[PDB]
């Protein structure tokens, strides 16, 4: 399921800070409700 | 040797077993049994002595054979993959057979290149003009240079090589060594049954080199296919990856590798559903998918974290950036990695998982299930039964039931019967309903698996410590006596025996009791499964495709969530105590007790098991073995209902609009809402999202409680995502499934009569799949071409029977060019290459030979270095022939090869079959001297004056001897049964070496078509220049017949090609073509992944359109309607002598010994249909699934807006031309745009003009009389006429839940319509509030808005511009008062004759109510007198009660009630009370028609400048106003809104062709109206001896100028008046460049199809220019039909001259007129315009003047045509025409005349009785014409009656005969009997020309 939001997160953003706080936030999280919320969150961040 | 090769692909497991035994056997260096190997050695195998001898050469020829451990020899089966991959025997000396095959393939090539390019180049501009194109070059040598010369092929070439080395050698052991090749880098032994490799050594089974073998060579298909451009490089890098990656991973692991590999065939779905709108879906099936390739992964061992992760994420890798259709592409390939090895315990232990595991279920949730299969049955049983329910239906509580009950409801809700328990129980212990037994004699003719009895090791495998049996099913119930379908159940039902013991894989079992089980399935799939709702499975395709895209797309508009269970586990789950609920019900419906269920009985006293470590075990033994648990794969139907039981249950239990679709065990869903048509997307797909998940949850809690363990593994839900079996459907089309059947591009088809014939068969069909869908035809195409080539190849060098002697394998492998020429050509006419051209566009056939000699005429035409071989088949020696042979298969051209071996083998293995029968005196069905007897009767029906094939072949088959042949054909062919067929050697030796020898006799004929024969000298002009393919099939089949029938030359069949007759051209922004009628639209829309709602049209799904033209003591369907069609077509509706129906009632009486014998003077209701193409057969087997492919032949817009035929009904003898010409244009458009496309391509239409046609044909009807008198022999076991006006609206209203027989009708006609209407809905009323009057009218107009597909048949078909539509609006059954409108009036009709009804209804209860079993009438009086009562009432309340008398005792007490109180006169109160009786209704109606055929009056029941201007607008007329673009063509109504009305003609009376200058004197008359200055007078490209010259007559100006477009070749008319009085005193720029260089008016009209920009604006820019070399004002032609091109039109033209005004015609009939129109730059206003699409009109209330003229008009021009049919005139303006500008004369004997012509004509017709032409049409055809012509000349002798019935004929209806009976006035009577037939006997142009003539003729005197 990590490598899920990695490649999803991967799919939606391009800036290059962001794009490495976020996935450092994702591989390091380990609470189950955060994972979701990174989830929602990264695919609201789109525009 | 002798016969019957082995396979090539298998078909059978591969194990784990029988491969250690082998490499067990000797020594070559865990297992599941350690017993013994000397044992085994001196076991009597001979093998041990050959693998000894294997031993021998490898330890003696290898140096590593003792050494210490192993380490430099190291033997790896545990599935290296790397290694085949590795060169193990990559060493670059080929044999030398395969370097001759590549020199032959790549030479065949490099000659056949460039004609093929020029054959697709030539096709092209045929069509269209340089289609397949790419947003860069193909070729057919880059084709191979890219496909073959390219790396990853020296594998599979090898592997082939090894497959049949080994195949031969099997051949060789089954005769009765090994092969063993010593070489450098590597070592090949080569057994029957095993093969060694090594250079990293290894041993392969035979079953295991062939997966492997068919492993690459699909490898290699796949990626060398997406070398080529079509599905590039994304593909090719990732299927690489993926196989080398996977590979690897299989040797780094073991067998685990399948079940992720397994993992990753559901893993697509995953990266395919990570649709950005609806969250939660990706991470749901993504992660979950993810995580169980962790999972089973890790559990064997191969390494923590960093291996895991990074595996995982380049496993994940090849999924990103790509579109849907890729990535399923790439699954389908993702599974090819072969099937992998099995072991028994495995397999057996996870189905003892299945075994028990507890009895946990939720008894209200299977009795809820229970009480919906109840309703489910009860309503589908009143449905089709339409009448009651069952005998007992109620047995319980709740007087509400019992209501249902006694009152027969035809329905009973889903949320009623919930609301309950026990809605019935059909459970007892006496007696049999509504079935019974006994039928269907397919089923036991066909052999299932079948298993030994209770002693069964020792029959079921070796090594022991005895007895074997090798029975079959199908020998022994063939062998079997006094066998009775019946007695055999009751004999299982009743007293069980310990000799059953079923043994598993498949699964298989006794004979008694797996014969049972057919049987009962049988039963249940016979008569119950056809109960079936909410699924649309009922026919067998194009229901299918059609529900299946109707569900994707309603998910969506301009509300969409699926979701879908799927997997197998799911069937053997079910456990007893949860089945006898169902099982009990359904087995007391059909009567005998404890059936259904008897299975799970037996399992329980019972083991299994699926080879056996034995220590002691021989008996019952508890537990690799199975102790009484469900089952794979038998009695599943059962489960189908349940879970349609389930289904609708959880979805009832919600608000869950549902939409199901299931087939075996996989299953999808669709729920929709009713969500507010405002919110974004989001909210609409998350609303449904919630109803889904709703459903979904409510679901699968009711499934545990049933009991089902359903999981995430099995369960996937999305928005737009449905699937159904393996095809995938996502926003409205169905997915480029295309790969996966790419790699069955095999080598060599089943073995099974394998023949290179049918080898390339397959081919085609699997190239046809690719064809289909995705890949570009033209590489298709080049594809096949290929593949014929290279298998012809492969074939002709070393065959499997290779003989050294020959020499035609020398010529074939000598030249090149004779390859060619033989995989060039039609394989029906000859020839390995199987529907090139045709069938490239089409799934349908036609005829194969018009067909082939298309191809043909392409082929040489494009020069492809052939045009002496058609000489060569025309005076082709004819083969032998037969009578039969012609007669069971027509469109046969009689040549040798033709019938592939597997059609005799199969015949052979059949009769042999056959030969055995102890059975009842079903022996009888089977006698030697059969084909005799066929051949007889063939000729008997063929050998006589005019013979058809087709009829000939649809009496053949359902006559006495069809039906036997029919049996006798319906048997299995599998390669077990036909081997044990062949077990009875006694076949013959002659056709044994036939099929020994088979291709190269095939081959040896096609030789002898080497460099031309002689041409003889009548064939060689008579088919030079090829005119028309057609006329060449009808000689060539004429010819190639002849030996046999010879004088006669058979016709009849032969419809024309599609790619042949159809010319066609595209249209894109500004495009001219052809000068001029279907035609396609493609809006400007963005494709799929864009937005719902800027889709730009409604997606409305089109179908390739299949339709059956489908319109008595006893009647229940036997043989008996067998007879009916045999009847009804051998009397061909024409041919009705005493000797014809004699021969009709033989045949007959020879075919029915059904019932006793059956002597009916004449068979009484067999109806006509030889009048149509009602002759066909087909539709019994199981599925067909691989429908099609649509992605933007959805937004397509067709129309048939253009003539093709008239009011009439052709039923299907152009249907099927126009079928194929509907399905043509939408592959036209698809591969216009095939590839990855968008929205840049802009709006483009498709004009297919079929006018271009070298012959056309007319049809013909005649009669015959056969006598040769020999006939089979057997006897086995088996007033006024408003009476079509009701029979009318009855069956119109009653499809509504075609103009012809509502020709001749009255006002009367909608009357009934709204009759019938008001009484079913007043039957539906059931005294709900509805006061008489205007409630009635509001209700039932309510319930009529709705529905429109049926409403749109009835409006086109009906209510078109002819006649109808006239006397509609003059009887004010209508009202057309924007509405730019034809489908609305429709409507307003039924509710007006509704209305008119209750005027009557207001006094007096007639119009005699009729119906088409008495309790049906006494009903239907039931509801007209509560229809009645709820008019005429309105003062008191009454109550519902039963149906057969109760509403009318209401009736009488409520009449007896209003006796006080009513409107019309008192006493017929009682006659208020105071019924008619039919048969059916289309035989009554079209009886009765052709019954008011005499010469009657019913149609007087029935019974100049004067137009005007639209002056639009002036200088700076600047006010846009609201479009309101309201437009007709919501759906494609039928063609009928401007194609014929011709009548108006006589209103230009002169007798030439031109005719137009009538409009010249009316634009005239307004050009007077106004003042020009001086004249130049400019006609561009148009005055062709036209109207122009009457203008200078009106108004002369200076130095005039012309044009027309230059074709291969002046103004005829222009010089034919004025010069005398002269005289007195496709392009863009040139052609305007040349008018530029050469003030007043100009003069321009064309016209165009469907296209929202201008294409003629140079014209325009020509008036600009050219009044600037002022105010000389134009005239423009043209006319608003699509409304908004003329509202652009007339914007463009505002640009720069002001003061337009519009005049319109007074010639043209009722149609949408042809009316006459009078900034910085060019395109700038032009893009104005393109800007002003949406809302920009100026044109907001003149409308209102156009349509109230237009209606003006029509009155007038109607009224003109009476006066002028009449002596009137329309002078004052015919002389001012006349200036400038048959002879026989009359008297009342003309009809004399016309008797002596009909005299002569018959005289010459009996007279004929006693390349080429036609023989009785033609005469026919010139006599009618000729009586026409004279009929309009004497005219003017007229019985006026007489002449208002011919005037009506000519308009529609055409020429039926004036002076019927009066033809008395012997021998002329008797030669031919049938001249009242002949006496009942329509072309536009031809129409035209007779109203031209009339006129002229009336104006003429
Ligand atoms: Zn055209
Ligand atoms: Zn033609």
């Amino acid at each position: 399921l990590k490598i899920t939001l990695e490649q999803l997160a991967k799919d939606c953003i391009s800036k290059p800070k962001m794009r490495e706080e976020y996935l450092l936030k994702i591989n390091q999280a380990s609470s189950e409700a955060q994972l979701i919320d990174l989830k929602k969150a990264i695919i609201r961040s789109a525009i | 040797r002798e016969i019957l090769l082995p396979e090539v692909h298998l078909n059978s497991p591969i194990v784990k077993h029988k491969l250690y035994y082998y490499i067990l056997l000797g020594n070559l260096p865990g297992p599941l049994h350690n017993q013994n190997w000397n044992q085994i050695a001196h076991e009597e195998s001979n093998l041990a002595q050959r693998l000894v001898n294997v031993r021998n050469f490898l330890i003696t020829h290898i140096p590593d054979l003792r050494k210490g451990h192993w380490q430099e020899y190291v033997n790896v089966i545990l599935w290296p993959r790397i290694l085949p991959l590795i060169p193990d025997f990559k060493i670059n000396d080929q044999l030398p057979l395969l370097k001759n095959w590549d020199k032959l393939v790549k030479e065949s090539c490099s000659v056949i290149n460039a004609g093929t390019s020029q054959c697709i180049q030539n096709l092209s501009y045929g069509l269209t003009g340089r289609g397949n194109l790419f947003t860069r070059d193909i070729d057919l040598k880059t084709v191979v240079a890219a496909w073959h010369d390219s790396d990853w092929k020296r594998i599979s070439d090898f592997w082939i090589m090894i497959k049949f080395q080994m195949r031969q050698l099997i051949v060789r052991q089954t005769d009765h060594l090994i092969t063993y090749i010593e070489n450098r880098e590597g070592i090949i032994i080569i057994t029957p049954e095993l093969v060694a490799l090594f250079n990293t050594l290894t041993y392969m089974t035979f079953e295991i080199v062939l997966m492997v073998s068919d492993m690459y060579e699909g490898r290699h298909n796949i990626l060398s296919l997406c070398t080529v451009s079509t599905y590039l490089n994304p593909l090719k890098k990732r299927i690489t990856y993926l196989l080398s990656l996977v590979d690897n991973l299989a040797f780094q692991i073991g067998d685990a590798v399948y079940n992720i590999i397994a993992l990753l065939e559901s893993f697509v779905y995953a990266q395919l559903q990570m649709s950005d709108p609806i969250p939660e879906l990706r991470g749901q099936f993504h992660a979950f998918v993810c995580s169980e390739i962790l999972d089973a992964l890790r559990g064997t061992n191969s390494f923590t974290q960093d291996e895991l992760r990074t595996v995982t994420t380049n496993l994940i890798s090849p999924f990103q950036d790509l579109t849907p259709d890729l990535t399923a592409e790439l699954l389908c390939i993702m599974r090819l990695w072969g099937h992998p090895m099995l072991t028994a315990s495995q397999a057996a232990g996870k189905v003892r998982e299945s075994m028990c595991a507890g009895k946990v279920l939720d008894f209200p949730t299977i009795m809820k299930t229970l009480a919906f299969f109840h309703t489910i049955l009860i309503n589908g049983y009143r449905r089709k039964h339409h009448g009651v329910w069952p005998p007992l239906n109620l047995p319980g509580n709740a007087s509400k039931g019992l209501t249902e009950l006694m009152n027969d409801n035809t329905e009973i809700s889903y949320e009623f019967t919930l609301k309950h328990w026990k809605e019935v129980s059909l459970i007892k212990f006496k007696k049999c309903f509504d079935a019974d037994a006994g039928e269907e004699l397919s089923i036991f003719m066909k052999d299932k698996a079948i298993s030994a009895p209770k002693q069964d090791w020792m029959s079921v495998f070796r090594r022991s410590l005895p007895n074997p049996f090798n029975r079959r099913l199908l020998l022994n119930f063939l062998g079997d006596d006094k066998f009775d379908p019946n007695v055999e159940l009751q004999y299982v039902t009743s007293g069980h025996d310990d000799t059953f013991c079923a043994s598993y894989s498949f699964a298989k079992l006794t004979k008694r009791m797996r014969s049972c089980q057919v049987i009962a399935e049988s039963l249940l799939a016979n008569h119950a499964g056809k109960l079936m709702k909410e699924n649309g499975v009922v026919m067998n395709q194009l229901s299918l495709t059609k529900s299946l895209l109707t569900m994707s797309q309603i998910g969506i508009i301009s509300a969409a969530s699926f979701l879908t269970t799927d997997l197998k586990k799911y069937c053997l789950q079910w456990r007893y105590q949860t089945i006898i609920p169902f099982a009990q019900s359904l087995n007391r419906m059909y009567g005998y007790p404890h059936l259904f269920e008897w299975i799970h009985l037996r399992l329980m006293r019972s083991t299994l098991y699926v080879f056996n470590p034995p220590a002691d075990t021989s008996q019952f033994d508890l537990d690799i073995f199975i102790v009484s648990p469900g089952i794979e794969g038998l009695c599943q139907k059962a489960w189908t209902m349940i879970s349609i039981a389930v289904i609708i249950l959880s979805a009832t239990e919600s608000g869950t609009r549902v939409m199901s679709m299931v087939q075996g065990d996989n299953q999808a869903i669709a729920v929709t809402t009713r969500v507010p048509r405002s919110l974004p997307t989001l909210e609409k797909k998350t609303i449904a999202f919630r109803s889904c998940n709703l459903f979904f949850e409510r679901l699968k809690c009711n499934n545990f409680g049933l009991g089902h363990h359903l999981k995430e593994q099995e369960t996937i839900i999305s928005s737009h995502f449905f699937v159904y079996s393996k095809r995938i459907f996502y926003q409205g089309r169905i997915l480029t499934q295309a790969l996966k059947n790419a790699s069955k591009l095999c080598l060599t088809a089943d073995v099974l009569g394998e023949c290179t014939q049918s080898s390339c068969s397959n081919l085609a069909t699997t190239v046809m799949r690719l064809t289909e869908n995705g890949v570009e035809k033209d590489i298709c195409f080049y594809l096949n071409i290929y593949m014929t080539i290279k298998q012809l190849s492969y074939d002709i060098i070393f065959p499997q029977v290779s003989i050294p002697g020959d020499q035609i394998t020398l010529e074939y492998i000598n030249n090149p060019h004779l390859v060619s020429r033989l995989a060039l050509l039609p394989s029906q006419l000859g020839g390995l290459n199987y529907l090139s051209c045709s069938r490239l566009f089409n799934r349908n056939i036609g005829d194969p030979v018009v067909s082939a000699v298309a191809d043909l005429k392409r082929l040489i035409k494009s020069g492809c270095m052939d045009y002496w071989i058609l000489y060569n088949l025309l005076g082709r020696k004819p083969g032998n022939g037969s009578w039969a042979t012609l007669a069971a298969d027509p469109y046969s051209i009689n040549i040798e090869y033709q019938y592939p071996p597997t059609t005799a083998l199969k015949r052979h293995t059949q009769q042999a079959l056959m030969e055995l029968s102890t059975n009842p005196m079903l022996r009888g069905i089977f006698s030697d001297n059969a084909q005799a007897e066929e051949n007889n009767l063939a000729r008997f029906l063929l050998d006589r004056e005019v013979i058809f094939p087709r009829v000939a072949h649809i009496i053949i088959e359902q006559t006495s001897v069809g039906r036997r042949k029919q049996i006798q054909g319906y048997l299995d062919s599998t390669r077990s049964i036909m081997r044990k067929s062949l077990e009875i050697k006694p076949l013959s030796n002659r056709k044994l070496n036939e099929i020994l020898d088979y291709n190269i006799n095939y081959l040896a004929y096609n030789l002898a078509l080497l460099k031309n024969a002689i041409e003889p000298p009548t064939y060689l002009k008579a088919m030079t220049l090829e005119t028309c393919s057609i006329d060449i099939a009808r000689n060539l089949r004429k010819l190639s017949w002849a030996p046999l029938l010879g004088g006669r030359n058979l016709e009849g069949l032969e419809t024309p090609d599609p790619i042949e007759i159809t010319a066609g051209a595209l249209i894109v922004g500004s495009g001219y073509c052809e000068q001029c009628f279907t035609w396609f639209f493609l809006p400007s829309g963005i494709e799929i992944g864009g937005d719902p709602r800027d889709n730009p049209p409604i997606r409305v799904p089109y179908i390739g359109s299949r339709t059956d033209e489908r319109r008595y003591i006893r009647g229940a369907s036997s043989s008996l309607k067998a007879v009916l069609r045999l009847a009804g077509v051998y009397i061909w509706a024409f041919g009705d002598t005493l000797e014809n129906w004699i021969d009709a009632l033989d045949l007959s009486h020879t075919r029915v010994n059904i019932t006793l014998e059956q002597l009916q003077s004449l068979t009484p209701l067999p109806t006509s249909a030889n009048l149509t193409h009602r002759l066909d057969d087909g539709t019994t087997t199981l599925k067909f699934t691989p429908a099609s492919s649509y992605t933007f032949s959805s937004f397509t817009h067709i129309s048939n807006d253009e003539q093709y035929l008239t009011i009439n009904d052709k039923t299907a003898d152009s249907n099927i031309i126009y079928q194929q010409l509907m399905i043509t244009g939408l592959g036209i458009l698809e591969t216009w745009n095939n590839p990855p496309i968008n929205r840049t391509f802009e709006e483009s239409t498709l004009h297919l003009h079929t006018g271009a046609s070298c012959c056309v044909r007319p049809v013909d009807s005649c009669i015959l009389s056969e006598a040769l008198t020999v006939k089979p022999h057997i006897t086995v076991p088996y007033g006024k006429l408003t009476l079509l006006s009701q029979f009318t609206a009855r069956q119109i209203i009653n499809a509504i839940t075609i103009s012809e027989c509502m020709y001749t009708k009255l006002d009367e006609l909608f009357m009934y319509c709204g009759w019938e209407l008001l009484l079913e809905l007043s039957y539906q009323m059931y005294y709900l509030r509805v006061v008489g009057w205007s409630n009635i009218v509001d209700y039932s107009y309510m319930i009529l808005r709705r529905i429109p597909g049926a409403a749109l048949n009835n409006l086109a078909s009906t209510l078109s511009h002819p006649k109808l539509f006239r006397r509609a609006i003059n009887l004010d059954i209508v009202a057309p008062l924007a509405s730019l409108d034809y489908i609305k009036m429709s409507v307003d009709a039924i509710l007006w004759g509704c209305k008119r009804v209750i005027n009557v209804l207001s006094n007096g209860g007639d119009l005699e109510l009729v119906v088409t079993d008495r309790s049906m009438n006494l009903i239907a009086r039931k509801l007209t007198l509560l229809s009645l009562i709820h008019h005429n009432g309105l003062e008191l309340p009454k109550i519902k009660g039963f149906s057969p008398d109760e509403k009318c005792f209401a009736l009488t007490e409520f009449l007896r009630k209003v006796v006080n109180s009513g409107l019309s006169s008192i006493e017929n109160l009682s006659n208020f009370m105071y019924a008619a009786f039919a048969s059916n209704n289309y035989y009554l109606t079209r009886k009765l028609l052709n019954s008011i055929r005499d010469t009657e009056s019913g149609q007087v029941a029935v019974t100049c400048t004067n137009d005007y201007i639209i002056w639009i607008i002036e200088s700076n007329a600047n006010l846009e106003k609201y479009p309101i673009p309201n437009s007709p063509e919501d759906d494609s109504n039928f063609h009928n809104f401007k194609l014929n009305a011709p009548s108006h003609h006589t209103l230009r009376p002169l007798g030439l062709s031109s005719t137009a200058w009538y409009k010249g004197i009316s634009c005239c008359r307004y050009l007077e109206r106004l003042k020009l200055p001086q004249g130049d007078h400019l006609y561009i490209a148009e005055g062709s001896g036209a109207s122009m010259t009457i203008i200078e007559y009106l108004f002369p100006g200076r130095k005039i100028y012309y044009n027309s477009l230059f074709s291969s070749g002046m103004p005829t008319q222009f010089i034919e008046s004025v010069p005398y009085k002269l005289w007195q005193a496709i392009g863009m720029t040139a052609c305007v460049e040349f008018i530029i260089n050469r003030c007043s008016l100009v003069h321009v009209d064309l016209e165009s199809s469907a296209s929202l920009n201008q294409q003629c604006l140079s014209k325009p820019i020509i008036n600009a220019i050219i009044t600037a070399t002022p105010h000389g004002v134009l005239i423009l032609k043209y006319s608003w039909l699509p409304f908004t091109r003329f509202s652009t039109l007339i914007t463009f033209l505002w640009c720069y001259f002001e003061r337009i005004t519009v005049l319109r015609s007074t010639y043209s009939d009722p149609a949408n007129h042809e009316v006459y129109l009078i900034t910085v730059s060019q395109a700038t206003g032009m893009a104005m315009t393109l800007t002003d699409q949406g809302f920009t009109l100026i044109s907001p209330e003149r409308i209102n003047q156009y349509w109230d003229g237009h209606l003006k008009q029509e009155r007038i021009v109607a009224e003109a045509i009476d006066k002028v049919v009449l002596g009137e005139n329309a002078l004052f303006n015919s002389s001012d025409n006349e200036l400038i500008l048959e002879p026989v004369a009359t008297f009342i004997e003309f009809e004399q005349l016309i008797c002596t012509m009909l005299t002569t004509h018959l005289k010459e017709i009996i007279d004929i009785t006693r390349g080429l032409l036609g023989k009785i049409s033609t005469i026919v055809r010139l006599l009618t014409e000729r009586i026409l012509n004279h009929t309009i000349r004497n005219w003017l002798i007229l019985p006026p009656s007489l002449r208002m019935i011919v005037k009506q004929d000519l308009e529609f209806g055409i020429f039926r005969i004036t002076s019927i009976l009066n033809s008395d006035r012997l021998i002329a009577q008797l030669t031919a009997g049938y001249i009242r037939k002949l006496i009942e006997g329509l072309t536009r142009p031809i129409q035209k020309q007779i109203w031209k003539a009339l006129g002229c003729v009336v104006y003429c005197h």
